[PDB]
């Protein structure tokens, strides 16, 4: 999927 | 164990790659109700961040499976009870996290650096429900939008545009937007904007956070970039 | 659940990287006092290399902090005596499960090898963190392996990956618990030099374990040296 | 040193 942060 | 040892045991749990005992440690550190370090912010959102991450993990590769089975009965509905017992876990870790921010984390946020980490972190936890809700959802998904939309204002108003805080927020907002409301282009003029902002000021780039602000910009231009 | 039920429950948390759940599905089927199959022989020695792999990693960790401040180093060593005991639990499930089930039922030479081989195995991972218990747990290791190997050597093709497999632990036995690394090269020499001489003896069904093993045998004998 | 599995 997407990622984010952290 | 009083706050400096719970803090050291999270530290070894890390460590140790034990991150349920690393997280219990730090939800011990917060009951105590005193305002969080930024050391102890960082130890609780890493540990919480690896405990929900194996179940978000776990779920998707069984999702997957439960999908990719649709024709063999008996294999599907193994499946599609072992996804329920994973969001069974899911849930009550994202509640044991929402339940911290909501009774002591907003509440003691005394500076505009750690409210908008706080919401932005209520506005994740709520996400992470959101991606396994099948008619609560919309209750979910409208409290991971207003979380992230107040975190979004203040850190536009209080912080530079290349601060990693508000280039993180951006980029799970525009996640948000992308994976939970379906909304692609709002999502891209979301970490566009984030992106070309920061680009624009990198002289206001701080020794101690460079490398979180340049990695997430790489990442605000791969959403960009793939969404596209 | 029924057996079937456990073994696919267990696949899909191996796909799911939850280890306790799988190791928990092949405990159950093993109860069940049925000779297991190579399939579930391989799902039970999966889950819980898994399982014990999480503390013995966890164990090295804190041991060497618990090495290199007077305070954090009372906590390190009772962190470290915390991971030990489930460690220990891990071990003792694993050989609990092989002495009532696993080894009295292995009709086959094959599957003795591989449970003897097994024995072998968990017996050294109580040996890495054993400190006066030791030498009897050094010494069930070192029987089981024994055995296991003499058995290989009789039964087995030079290529089968688990009188290889079992060649490579031993040798690692050898090299980690007994600091022998003259004969942990020479097990692993000879075990290498056999199979290489025997390639006709590859089977389609096992041939990339076999390859696998060789190299991994050679990798130990080329670091030792 | 590595062993298997």
């Amino acid at each position: 999927r997407s990622p984010s942060f952290p | 164990m009083d706050k400096n040892e719970l803090v050291q045991k999270a530290k070894l749990a890390e460590q140790a790659e034990r991150y349920d005992d690393m997280a219990a440690c730090m939800k011990s550190v917060t009951e105590q109700g005193a305002e969080l370090s930024n050391e102890e912010r960082n130890l609780l959102s890493v540990a919480y961040k690896n405990v929900v991450g194996a179940r978000r993990s776990s779920w998707r590769v069984v999702s997957s499976i439960e999908q990719k089975t649709e024709g063999a009965e008996k294999k599907q509905q193994m499946a599609r009870e072992y996804r329920e017992k994973i969001e069974t876990e899911l849930r009550d870790i994202c509640n044991d996290v929402l339940s911290l921010l909501e009774k002591f984390l907003i509440p003691n946020a005394s500076q505009a650096e750690s409210k908008v980490f706080y919401l932005k972190m209520k506005g994740d936890y709520y996400r992470y429900l959101a991606e396994v809700a099948a008619d609560d959802k919309k209750g979910i998904v409208d409290q991971s939008q207003q979380a992230y939309q107040e975190a979004f204002e203040i850190s536009k108003k209080e912080m530079q545009p290349t601060h990693p805080i508000r280039l993180g927020l951006a980029l799970n907002f525009s996640v948000f937007y992308y994976e939970i409301l379906n909304s692609p282009e709002k999502a891209c003029s979301l970490a566009k904007t984030a992106f070309d902002e920061a680009i624009a000021e990198l002289d206001t780039l701080s020794e101690e956070s460079y490398k979180d602000s340049t990695l997430i910009m790489q990442l605000l231009r791969d959403n960009l970039t793939l969404w596209t």
